């Protein structure tokens, strides 16, 4: 399963 | 004689260093300092503001 | 959503652009350098220095950004009220142009960056040279000698009490001729952050590392912070790699999404896990698709934007001589407790 | 009780941080080295100098504040009938900038320092380009020559005649020259306080050792003041650093109490036994908490704001080096004996 990241 | 002790309590109220040069450079006739009095006023004056 | 907002479809090229950016992303080296960062800020806690490792694109100088701008709400508030207060100021370093060092420039640009609140605030800094013209920029003699310029910013520093001094590039204090120690550069400025009692967080790439336990006081008086890059070696890494090649893809403002995450391989060969490089390659691809008029992204305009072979081999073995000193292994922990007698 | 007190569990983080902060434990070798300096100094029997060694952190700079504040609060009673005295000064030296240590600076921050409290009155030194200023501060301009400043100094020292000159990080003084022996560097003050009368306290690392006997005439007139660490190897020690430790728990600000006292040991290698260490360590711990609202203090939450090995290693072996050097035995005594031809 691959990750969304958000914004810094 | 006055006149050279407002400018220089002027001078050093800004913060530079009151010296006979700079003093004379923004008075009408800088050459009264041959008088044997204007210079001891003016070194009076930095003397009791500490030069 | 997850990505860039369907809006921008209908923008020039330059919005696109400016959007991805202004786009910063939050990888998990990322998230936990800031929170520790955030923390020691908050209480340094005796604590003079920070220095900041890292490779070179790595991402220290958009951290020090966001550094400053929560800062900057944690203070405006605060803020409101209290006043003759900065929440925090940085420098970067001048590589000199002689052999040695200018530590005069040095301080008169940091009483430059520091001094310009508000003209309505006034302040004598008890050194006879300093001044604000007309114009409202502080302006300092050029015979004014280092020992009173160094008098005038500690005065401001005790004035204007910023929660950090941030000093970037700081491996440029090491150009110092034969004679010259590098511990006395570093006691110089541990004597000014002391003296000023404001925390001093230096960044810079691994060169930084020569200025690291030089003495036992230099030693102590720090908080050394470590952003590393991602490693192929361990599973983790690489799959936060594909994770973050994800997210730039589905914020890529494109019409079509490149898949980026089957070419993490050669994406790897040329960023060493870096994120700041790997985004710089990114902007200057979508830079190049938009000028064409691309719709997506093929893998020939990924390699006529890469760095070069010799680049990343250069950077990697800066990047290896950096991670080498910058290890914890439970031997060191036992030899450090032999040494001591706690074993 | 013996611990903090329940009403500051209302109170907001900031006012249990800013208590634990200011909060001291008498701890047994800072109570030793307290009253061995206070009664070098009430009298100094013709002593020039008084060497404080220590490592970093050790608390001699809190050793400074306790010792001056005492000096002012007894002279205090006693400062109304005779006025024009400082009871003490308090300086620490400025590293320099250049090679050579900048004995002018030295000179015009402790006259500044000396002469800048109220307006009681005047000494006019007698010495030109000195002087305060409408915010009454001591301000000097540089063309004073260095002899007239030190003969200005030498005036305003005979006339405040203080108690003792307080020289924090003293070893900043070693900062000489290539060919430039130490030993004129400590006649330079030695000449000061033999034709003032004050006798100088100079405190510092390890370090400073190199100014320990330059000659005869100067290590006569010296009192060697060592503070030292809680070593390892005898059990007093061992349960000095558990008593200190149980009493900055006590007076630890938490809802429920921490059992810090089991991991003594991981307490003893991240601090070496430097009181100093443990005070930062524990109040970033406690700040950390505060932050996370904890109920306790743990493992986790101790080791991340904790002291890398590598910097232990560096203070530890300046420690080592520096306790090999301040260390006497009964030997020494049997070979001066001998060479004297008591035997
Ligand atoms: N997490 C991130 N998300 C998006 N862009 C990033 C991120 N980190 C870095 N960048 C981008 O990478 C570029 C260069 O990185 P950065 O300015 O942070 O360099 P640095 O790590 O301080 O390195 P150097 O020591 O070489 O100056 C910038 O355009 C910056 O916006
Ligand atoms: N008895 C004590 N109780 C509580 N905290 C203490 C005590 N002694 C020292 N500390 C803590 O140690 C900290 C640092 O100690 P101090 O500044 O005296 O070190 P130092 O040995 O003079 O350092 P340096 O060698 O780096 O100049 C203080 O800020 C204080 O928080
Ligand atoms: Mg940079
Ligand atoms: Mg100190």
């Amino acid at each position: 399963t691959l990750v969304v990241y958000e914004e810094f | 004689c006055s006149e050279v002790r407002e400018i220089v309590l002027s001078l050093n109220a800004q913060g530079v260093y009151p010296t006979e040069g700079r003093v004379c450079e923004l008075m009408p006739n800088p050459g009264c300092f041959r008088y044997k009095q204007v210079r001891a006023a003016f070194n009076d004056a930095r003397r009791e503001f500490g030069l | 959503s997850t990505g860039f907002p369907l809006e921008l479809l209908t923008r020039p090229a330059t919005e696109r652009l400016a959007y991805f950016e202004n786009y910063t992303v939050a990888h998990p080296r990322l998230k936990e350098v800031y929170e520790i960062l955030m923390r020691t800020i908050a209480e340094p806690a005796g604590a003079s220095f920070i220095f900041v490792y890292g490779a070179s694109g790595v991402g220290k100088t958009t951290l020090r950004l966001r550094v400053e701008q929560k800062l900057t709400e944690l203070a405006l508030p605060k803020l409101e009220s209290d006043r003759a207060r900065v929440p925090v100021v940085g420098i970067e370093a001048i590589a000199p142009e002689s052999r040695y060092f200018n530590w005069k420039e040095y301080y008169t640009r940091a009483l430059i960056t520091l001094e310009e609140p508000l003209i309505d605030h006034k302040f004598d800094y008890g050194v006879r040279g300093i001044s604000r013209d007309n114009f409202g920029k502080i302006n300092v003699e050029s015979k004014v000698v280092a020992p009173a310029l160094r008098r005038a910013l500690e005065n401001a520093l005790i004035h204007r009490h910023p929660d950090v001094f941030f000093v970037d590039e700081a491996q440029h204090f090491g150009k110092v001729a034969s004679g010259y120690k590098l511990q006395d550069q570093l006691d110089c400025l541990k004597s000014l952050a002391n003296m000023t009692g404001i925390l001093h967080c230096l960044l810079g790439t691994y060169e930084l590392l020569t200025f690291r336990n030089l003495s036992g006081q230099l030693s102590r008086r720090s908080v050394d912070i470590h952003f590393r890059r991602y490693c192929a070696d361990s599973p983790e890494d690489v799959q936060a790699f594909k994770s973050v090649l994800l997210t730039f893809q589905q914020h890529l403002p494109l019409a079509e999404t490149p898949n980026l995450v089957d070419h993490w391989e050669y994406f790897y060969e040329r960023t060493l896990g870096c994120i700041g490089t790997l985004k710089d390659w990114l902007k200057r691809v979508l830079s190049d698709a938009l000028d064409r008029e691309a719709t997506t992204i093929t893998l020939k305009d990924l390699q006529k934007r890469a760095l070069s072979v010799a680049q990343c081999q250069k950077m990697f073995k800066e990047i290896q001589e950096g991670e080498r000193q910058l290890s914890e292994t439970e031997a060191d922990v036992q030899n450090l407790r032999s040494a001591l007698g706690l074993g």
